[PDB]
This record gives C-alpha cells, sequence and structure tokens, in this order.
C-alpha cells in the first residue's frame, strides 16, 4: 500500500526486494569450468 | 622424535578433502557432535544459529556423495613428485594428463586396480626413504662388479690381503649414506662425504698388489715405501676408522702404517677435545689463540 508525494511527470517507481545471489567457480580440470548461480529469493539458484 | 617423509597420500589428500567437518566420511563424528554427546560440550549445537544448525541435519542423516577421485589421482601425482618419478614443476602436466586418461577410461578395471595402486605407490614412498638412508644397494652391486674384475685372493709374495677383502666389505655396512661406489670412469672410486673431499681410486690401489708382503727396516718411514702413492695413502686412511686388527703390524705397512693411521685418528679426536674448550673459553683469553693450532702442531712434530 505505497503512497508517494503528488506525481506530475510519468515516472517509475524503482522498488529493490533484497535478493541474494553468489556463484562458485570450479575447476575439476585445468581449463574446464563449471558453472552454477543462485538468487534464492527470486526462485533462482542450483 | 621425528617423522617418515610427509605421507604422500596424506599431503595431496590435505591439499583437496575437507578438513573440519566432512559431514559424510566423518558420519558418526557429526553424528556424535549433533546428538549432544561430545564430551567438550554437549549444547554446542543448540546454542548455534538455526540455519546452519539445519545444514548439519541435511547433510548427516542423509549422507551426501562426496568427490573422492582428485585425493586419490593427486595422491598418486603427488608420491610421482616425493618418489621423484616427475619434477616438482610438472605438477601441472600429469595431474591431468591422467585426469584426462581416466576421462577416457573412467569406467574399466583399470582404476580399481588405481587405488590398489595407490596403496602401493605411496608404500614405495616409505620403502625408498628407508633405503635412501641406506645407500648400500647403489653400492653393494657397485662392489660386486669390483670384486669380480679385480683378481681376488693372490697374493703370493706374503698374505695379508684376506683380512682386507672384508674390511671393504666393512665400509658399505657401517657407513651407507653418501657412500657411493661410483663406477663413472673404469677404475672403480669410493665417496666418504655429501660433498667428495676424499675420493680416490680404488684401482689406484693396484700399486699394492707388489707391496702386500716386503720387509720391514726399522720404525721410520721405509727405505722402500715411498712408492705408495697419496692416492692409495686417502683409500688406507679412510678404511682406518673400519679396521685394524688382523693386517700384521710387523711385516709390511699393510698392518704397520695400518695402525699409524689409527695414531692420525687417534690424535685427532682428543684435539676435537681440546679444541672445543679453548675456543668456548674466550672471555677469559680476549684473543685469536692460534696457540689451540700450535699446540695441535706440538703435539704431532715434537714427539
Amino acid at each position: 500500500t505505497f503512497e508517494v508525494d503528488p506525481m506530475d511527470e510519468p515516472t517509475l517507481l524503482y522498488v529493490l526486494f533484497e535478493v541474494f545471489d553468489v556463484v562458485r567457480v570450479h575447476r575439476p580440470h585445468r581449463g574446464v569450468i563449471e558453472t552454477v548461480y543462485l538468487r534464492t529469493p527470486f526462485s533462482a539458484g542450483n | 622424535m621425528m617423522q617418515d617423509a610427509t605421507d604422500p597420500a596424506v599431503r595431496a589428500a590435505l591439499q583437496s578433502q575437507p578438513s573440519g567437518l566432512n559431514s559424510t566420511d566423518d558420519w558418526r563424528q557429526v553424528m556424535d557432535r549433533i546428538m549432544s554427546l561430545t564430551a567438550r560440550n554437549p549444547d554446542a549445537f543448540r546454542q548455534q544459529p538455526q540455519a546452519n544448525r539445519l545444514s548439519a541435519i541435511l547433510e548427516a542423516v542423509v549422507p551426501a556423495r562426496a568427490n573422492p577421485t582428485h585425493e586419490k589421482v593427486l595422491a598418486i601425482v603427488n608420491a610421482l613428485a616425493e618418489n621423484r618419478a616427475i619434477r616438482p614443476d610438472e605438477a601441472g602436466l600429469v595431474y591431468d594428463a591422467l585426469l584426462q586418461r581416466v576421462a577416457r577410461y573412467n569406467s574399466g578395471n583399470v582404476q580399481t586396480n588405481l587405488d590398489r595402486l595407490v596403496g602401493d605407490v605411496r608404500e614405495a614412498v616409505a620403502q625408498r626413504e628407508r633405503a635412501q638412508q641406506q645407500g648400500n644397494l647403489g653400492s653393494m652391486v657397485a662392489l660386486n662388479a669390483f670384486l669380480s674384475t679385480q683378481p681376488a685372493n693372490v697374493p703370493r709374495g706374503q698374505e695379508d690381503y684376506t683380512n682386507f677383502v672384508s674390511a671393504l666389505r666393512l665400509m658399505v655396512t657401517e657407513t651407507p649414506q653418501s657412500e657411493v661406489y661410483q663406477s663413472g670412469p673404469d677404475y672403480f672410486f669410493q665417496t666418504s662425504r655429501q660433498g667428495l673431499q676424499t675420493v680416490n681410486l680404488s684401482q689406484a690401489f693396484k700399486n699394492l698388489q707388489g707391496l702386500w708382503g716386503v720387509r720391514a727396516p726399522t720404525g721410520d718411514r721405509a727405505t722402500v715405501s715411498s712408492l705408495l702413492t697419496p692416492n692409495s695413502r686417502l683409500l688406507l686412511l679412510l678404511i682406518a676408522p673400519f679396521t685394524d686388527s688382523g693386517s700384521v703390524s710387523r711385516d709390511t705397512y699393510l698392518g704397520h702404517l695400518l695402525t699409524l693411521y689409527r695414531e692420525a685418528i687417534g690424535q685427532a679426536h682428543v684435539d676435537e677435545h681440546t679444541f672445543q674448550e679453548i675456543t668456548s673459553v674466550s672471555r677469559a683469553l680476549g684473543q685469536e689463540d692460534t696457540g689451540s693450532l700450535e699446540a695441535t702442531l706440538n703435539y704431532l712434530l715434537t714427539n
């Protein structure tokens, strides 16, 4: 239930939800990278 | 107390597998820790934050398969570094060249051998490390070539040399470390120290084959025995802390000089205990006492 001071110009109310996105840099072989990312509070990960 | 060469299968494990808590491998250690059964403090799992508390439960109650290959293949390649099958800078190639080899052959009977070979190669480090302390292995085989090529038991002048046969064999058995009977040139030669400051020829010893039994003058260096080369003289002083009684001390210098080689050692260890005291007493003298060495010279010359 947002409320702002009177609007005049068309503006986007930029709202951030504090999410959590982390990597991990794998190297089983020299030269070969195994990639896995995870944004958890946004249904993302693995 | 000291250790053997830092276990080669464990050095590579040290650098790969988890340290504190491997929840699958140390399962009944984590399970003991989470059940409040640990004797240090029981409720160390209760007072911890709730989220990492749950991370210990999910991982221990359901054991998760952790990767074992990279602590098994590296266990070979780091043993290859300790057994010196590869150079230390070669750890980038052979680690992955065999990993690329098992990438092609992950799944034959070969890797079932590999882990049995892991226990074999790690033992080969421990076998050789105890074997390099006794450098007899690259010495006795070399002496076998010396005994075969050199004509054995032929003193038809006079025989005192039968005792000398064992005297060279005693040098292999007593001191083994740096004592390598190297066969570089065709003449055999023995090194005594790690840096080889008395490595004379055992074929300069071929000068003694005519001098195995000659007449003795009197007690001063002989009228004949000046022929004995400082090369062979270096060998006979080196066998002197090994064999003394056996060779006739009254018939030729094989024995008379060998007893006199003990006179050189006999003065040396006395003067060693003499020098370790006068140098130690430098607070009350306050000078560069070369008289410690001048008395050593006087105790050898004026006799």
